[PDB]
RNA sequence: AACAUG
RNA sequence: ACUGCAGGGGAGACUGGAAUUCCUGGUGUAGCGGUGGAAUGCGCAGAUAUCAGGAGGAACACCGGUGGCGAAGGCGGGUCUCUGGGCAGUAACUGACGCUGAGGAGCGAAAGCGUGGGGAGCGAACAGGAUUAGAUACCCUGGUAGUCCACGCCGUAAACGGUGGGUACUAGGUGUGGGUUUCCUUCCUUGGGAUCCGUGCCGUAGCUAACGCAUUAAGUACCCCGCCUGGGGAGUACGGCC
């Protein structure tokens, strides 16, 4: 049900600004855990990647 | 701290027979290293109270191992004080 | 010698002929201390997601260094002082 | 004595009042007639009928400067917020795209204390 | 680094002193010393133009390098950190690699043995002197010159610094230590960092005679003089001065800066 | 809005 | 000890974007603000609105939950540096080295105190406006200390799960956090089972004055400590200690 737990050894990366376009919303906000099906540990690893991508200007902090 | 090889040189000087890890000589000598390594942690960072509390736990554990070796063989107690330090 | 990954955003009014020779002066201070450099991938121009320091474009450089911690913190101090560098991001790559 | 064919219509709408300003796409104000400009005083300014009179008064005063089409940027938690958009349409404008530009702090500054009313 | 005395005498009850822990070599460098003498407040006419001056310990002048124009690229080594009676900061003796001795104001964090660069290719380290064109914005600097080539004038007391706000075309915007926003030329030079000895404002001098050692001679209030002496003099008991407060020469309080002084074009904002 | 007391 | 694993546990340094306010400039004209309703107030000397630039401070939207970590107080922007504890497996080593702990010591929200910084917003005190018989209040407009930081002092909270620590046992059902291991292991399904450590809901025996608790006990038991002895007077006086 979780993509990262099923498909093993897939790198959740702050560089990879194309994996992180899914798992964010149209305003730019981090999606909820119960709508992406992630576990606790990969939702942690997604949100840190989004916070690090926003600070290297690969993702906007907010964008209507 | 205390990487997996950094504890090996302490065990070669204070372990009894080439595989000893649990004797009062080995456990005090590893605690004396961590107490030393963490009091120089606490000369920078004078307000790290959470780390300093973990030092009082090692002091309490080292003092109980010192008391056990002095109840069972006082001559092992005298040499271990000389090789590491008391007061 | 810990494996680090330094991401550098460069000013877009530079030229791509002098991106790699310019930062070679920065990377030579890593090599004096026993440091190791592996991958100096240059992404080139890319549209920034927001306007950093009145610029909309910028050159992304990934350093991929492996050195002592005292020398990597020495490096990005010299990178932020350089006026061509807009941002610097240092991350460890192991666990 | 100007001519600007396409502009922007900013609508601020609070619990007390509504201000309807019309600008160019660079943010230079053409006309601004708000809800207390039309004769209203006190809590009558926050009614939706006071909002739609302000949206007419700013629209037909902007058409004297040749404005034919506006973009709408609304903000604020007011109920005179959709009676204003449906009053720029029924005054001779084409309202285009509608955006919410309400400011949202990222746990920023401290709000005032809650009212023991 | 403020040693407090113990209350052994009534004159040392609240008193304190520097710890002097920063100082190496208690004696000065003999070739860089010029003599001084006191004045007691007197000008060339022999009359007191500045009151409350005189007495004081004997002093010698240490030649400070406030120019630092002629060693762009010759590095120096901090040899000693010495006491200077003529100022509130400490001074650092520099041993340049060519063979010349100099004194500069010691910045915060320029301990003995550190290397000090100069010129347009120096590093942004505490003690290096650069033109303002080569210093990035937001940097705390000290010993800044007003005109190019003129010598350091601004922010050079102990603990004081200027924040470099921005540079537009030919002018840098500075925040001076009073909150004054001044605009100066970008070819002006400045030393990177902040002036050391920043704890000396907290020294409680304990007794009257300890300030007599420093050259400060007593100060009589105007309200206990006679009306021929001061405009606040007079009265039969003690008063407030029977008028709005003035100087001993009858001038009122208020702004004494020239309202059309030539440097008004360079001041962005007055202090707060 | 509003309103105490026995 | 070794091998892994999860984590807002802590301290230091650097650093990011949103918003509030102020400053400068443009556009612009007469209102804005506030409430149950108003007024004080701000503005017409160019406010509010709006766009661009700049300075500064404080808190970190989304993730975020019923979830995690910490002895408790507490802990969530990012990165780096230093550092503390826990869990599981292996059973390699030591050989009862344990538990509790009067006194003592250390840590200990917020307010407050000292010295020195900093001060956007908020906001005791204070001031005006309203309401009212009055209004030393609630509501509105302003607004100082304080809230922030560095270093010390203070040692109190409905500091609470109103439940001191250790240990052993005594039906299950059902979510969730961290591991380990088994049959068709890919039956893709990351499903069921077993087991170890948490954290919730229900529920049996038993306990309880009742409400309720119920394998995370307030059940059945053993070890040690703190405390209670009608309500007021009173956690006060007097003496001492800080
Ligand atoms: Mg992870
Ligand atoms: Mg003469
Ligand atoms: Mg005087
Ligand atoms: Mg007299
Ligand atoms: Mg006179
Ligand atoms: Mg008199
Ligand atoms: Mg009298
Ligand atoms: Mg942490
Ligand atoms: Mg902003
Ligand atoms: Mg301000
Ligand atoms: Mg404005
Ligand atoms: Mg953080
Ligand atoms: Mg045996
Ligand atoms: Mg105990
Ligand atoms: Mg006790
Ligand atoms: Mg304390
Ligand atoms: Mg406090
Ligand atoms: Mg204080
Ligand atoms: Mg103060
Ligand atoms: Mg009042
Ligand atoms: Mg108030
Ligand atoms: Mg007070
Ligand atoms: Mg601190
Ligand atoms: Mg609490
Ligand atoms: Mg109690
Ligand atoms: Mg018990
Ligand atoms: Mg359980
Ligand atoms: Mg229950
Ligand atoms: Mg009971
Ligand atoms: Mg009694
Ligand atoms: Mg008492
Ligand atoms: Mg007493
Ligand atoms: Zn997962």
């Amino acid at each position: 049900k979780c993509v990262f737990c099923a498909k093993k050894d897939q790198a959740i990366d702050y560089k990879d600004t194309a994996l992180l376009r899914t798992y964010i919303s149209e305003r730019g906000k981090i999606r909820a855990r119960r709508v992406t099906g992630n576990c606790v540990q990969h939702q942690r690893d997604i949100a840190l990647a989004v916070k690090n991508a926003r600070e290297v200007a690969l993702l906007p902090f907010t964008s209507s | 701290a205390l990487t997996a090889e950094q504890k090996k040189e302490i065990l070669r000087s204070y372990g009894l027979h080439e595989t000893d890890t649990g004797s009062p000589e080995a456990q005090i000598a590893l605690l004396t290293k961590r107490i030393a390594d963490l009091t120089e942690h606490l000369k920078v960072h004078k307000h790290d109270h959470h780390s300093r509390r973990g030092l009082l736990l090692l002091v309490g554990r080292r003092r109980r191992l010192i008391k056990y070796i002095s109840q069972i063989d006082v001559e092992r107690y005298r040499s271990l004080i000389e090789r590491l330090g008391l007061r | 010698m810990r494996p680090y990954e330094i991401m550098v955003i460069l000013d877009p009014t530079l030229d791509e002929r002098t991106v790699a020779p310019s930062l070679e002066t920065f990377l030579n201070v890593v090599r004096k201390d026993g440091g190791k450099v592996e991958k100096v991938d240059i992404w080139g121009k890319r549209r920034l997601a927001y306007e950093i320091a009145k610029h909309a474009e910028g050159i992304y450089v990934v350093i991929d260094v492996k050195a002592a911690p005292a020398t990597v913190s020495e490096l990005d101090r010299q990178l932020s002082l350089n006026e061509s560098v807009l941002r610097t991001k240092v991350m460890r790559t192991d666990k | 004595k100007k001519n600007v064919p396409h502009g922007a219509a900013h609508i601020k709408s609070t619990f007390n009042n509504t201000i309807v300003t019309i600008t160019d796409p660079q943010g230079n104000v053409i006309a601004w007639a708000s809800s207390g400009h039309v004769g209203f005083k006190g809590s009558r300014k926050s009614t939706p009928f006071a909002a739609q009179l302000a949206a007419e008064n700013a629209a037909r005063k902007a058409q004297d400067h040749g404005v034919r089409k506006v973009d709408v940027f609304v903000k604020g938690p007011g109920s005179g917020r959709e009676t204003a958009i449906r009053s720029l349409q029924a005054a001779g404008l084409e309202v285009g795209a509608i955006s919410d530009v309400t400011p949202q702090p990222h746990n920023g500054v401290r709000p005032p204390k809650r009212r023991r009313v | 680094a403020i040693r407090k005395y113990k209350p052994t005498t009534p004159g040392r009850r609240g008193a304190s002193v520097s710890d002097f822990a920063e100082i190496t070599r208690s004696t000065p460098e003999k070739s860089l010393v010029r003599p001084l003498h006191g004045r007691g407040g007197r000008n060339a006419h022999g009359r007191i133009t500045t009151r409350h001056k005189g007495g004081g310990h004997k002093r010698a002048y240490r030649m400070i390098d406030f120019r630092r124009n002629d060693k762009d690229g010759v590095n120096a080594k901090v040899a000693h950190i010495e006491y200077d009676p003529n100022r509130t900061a400490r001074i650092a003796l520099l041993h340049y690699l060519d063979g010349e001795k100099r004194y500069i104001i010691a910045p915060n964090g320029l301990s003995q043995g550190d290397v000090v660069e100069s010129g347009a290719n120096a590093d942004i380290k505490p003690g290096n002197n650069l033109p303002l064109r080569n210093i990035p914005a937001g940097t705390l600097i000290h010993a800044v010159e007003l005109r190019p080539g003129g010598g350091a004038k601004l922010a050079r007391s102990a603990g004081s610094s200027i924040q470099l706000l921005g540079k537009e075309a030919s002018y840098a915007s500075l925040r001076m230590p009073s909150g004054e926003i001044r605009r100066v030329d970008v070819r002006c030079r400045a030393t990177v960092g902040e002036v050391g000895n920043a704890e000396q404002a907290n020294i409680n001098w304990g007794k009257a005679g300890r300030m007599r050692w420093k050259g400060k001679r007593p100060s009589v209030r105007g309200v206990v003089m006679n009306p021929v002496d001061h405009p606040h003099g007079g009265g039969e008991g003690k008063t407030s001065g029977g008028r709005h407060p003035v100087s001993p020469w009858g001038k009122p309080e208020g702004r004494t800066r020239n309202a059309n002084k030539s440097s008004n074009k360079f001041i962005v904002r007055r202090r707060r």
